């Protein structure tokens, strides 16, 4: 790969300076070197493989629903033609993740943390392919990312806090697919009301560093409900 | 409209 | 090229498509086989063009600011990798340019066409080349400075001759010239000079035009009064 | 920084 001649150290460095300069495709790019390196990502260093691939599907997604709105409701072939080529470029990129994930990433070993955030990534970019497959591989990957979501859940209600931010921010994701891909607004609901309530018996227990994080994700929870109720 | 971790 | 299958009326469309979906890069390489197909472009054409890659070096000229002011409080203030990643930002950001000159040489200026066309992509030519100086060094530096107002200098001999002084193309011209003599060419006089002969014989007209008129060149004047109110 | 045609 063309990080291969980089030092690990180098490639972190400017993963971070990409990352000021707003360059999330170099980002992504420098993240992926580091972790084809072979050893386990820091918090800090995960944040940074998240955040950057983040923004660059995240660009991606905001583009074909752009041109799938256009397309749906109105003809030249050429709106397809350009959803399509947006459509495989999303699709290689979450590819590229979720062979990251599975070749060096996810790993029995290790915290809670790390196990639960690497398994949620696997279910949230196999819910991005999710929202542009049709057919049998839509069904294929969606029985994928509910597989990794629930053994996301299962390590967090084992071995996590109802508080802990990683833990809602996977059952607030987890909600989502049940809603928005896998047709199941009863699961849903049930799940973010389940997540808000355990997180809100709890939150005398809160530490201060986790008191934003954990609130925001608590408010994310509660305007979803609003929109499926 | 729903939204996912931000 | 790679758009060599397409459509010309296709490649606009997609290139329209992209700027609705903000992605400059594809806008820009829907509109440079557009221009590949030999035919001249329309003012609208013109200036999805111009959209396109202003976007695209816009943040690279960005990221090489962050940068580059990152790499010089690590020198003189207080390893290689600022040096090596801004380095990477600079080589993108010149074969933009590079891009751009060609489609310029090759395909749009000619002898041809109205005054308005011949200014536009004249103008463009002296921007792109003032892109490269921002970055560049040594000899390079003083052929891309001298290719950069000969390039706007002509564009400057069209545009007083054939339009009239409140044209926005005209003033943008002006504007952009003005800044390539105060950042570029290390001339503040000739610079400040520009700037407010521009703004005042603006001026003089604003009174004639149509309200149309009148906001789109008012809205560049201001550019000229912000930057003369820097300069004085 | 200047103000260049926008």
């Amino acid at each position: 790969g063309a990080m291969g001649s980089m030092e690990r150290a180098s490639l972190i460095q400017k993963a971070k300076l990409a990352e000021q300069a707003e360059r999330y495709e170099d980002m992504a790019a420098f993240m992926k070197g580091a972790v084809e390196k072979g050893e386990e990502l820091s918090c800090e260093e995960r944040n940074l493989l998240s955040v950057a691939y983040k923004n660059v599907v995240g660009g991606q997604r905001a583009a074909w629903r752009v041109l799938s709105s256009i397309e749906q409701k109105s003809k030249g072939p050429e709106v397809r033609e350009y959803r399509e080529k947006v459509e495989t470029e999303l699709q290689g990129v979450c590819d590229t993740v979720l062979g990251l994930l599975d070749s060096h990433l996810i790993k029995e070993a290790g915290d809670a943390e790390s196990r639960v955030f690497y398994l949620k990534m696997k279910g949230d970019y196999y819910r991005y392919l999710a929202e542009v497959a049709t057919g049998d591989d839509k069904k294929r990957i969606i029985d994928s990312a509910r597989s990794a979501y629930q053994e996301a859940m299962d390590i967090s209600k084992k071995e996590m806090p109802p508080t802990n931010p990683i833990r809602l921010g996977l059952a607030l994701n987890f909600s989502v697919f049940h809603y928005e891909i896998a047709n199941s607004p009863e699961e849903a609901i049930s799940l973010a009301k389940t997540t808000f309530d355990e997180a809100m018996a709890d939150l005398h227990t809160l530490s201060e560093d986790s008191y934003k994080d954990s609130t925001l994700i608590m408010q994310l929870l509660r305007d979803n409900l609003t929109l499926w109720t | 409209r729903h939204k996912s971790d931000s």
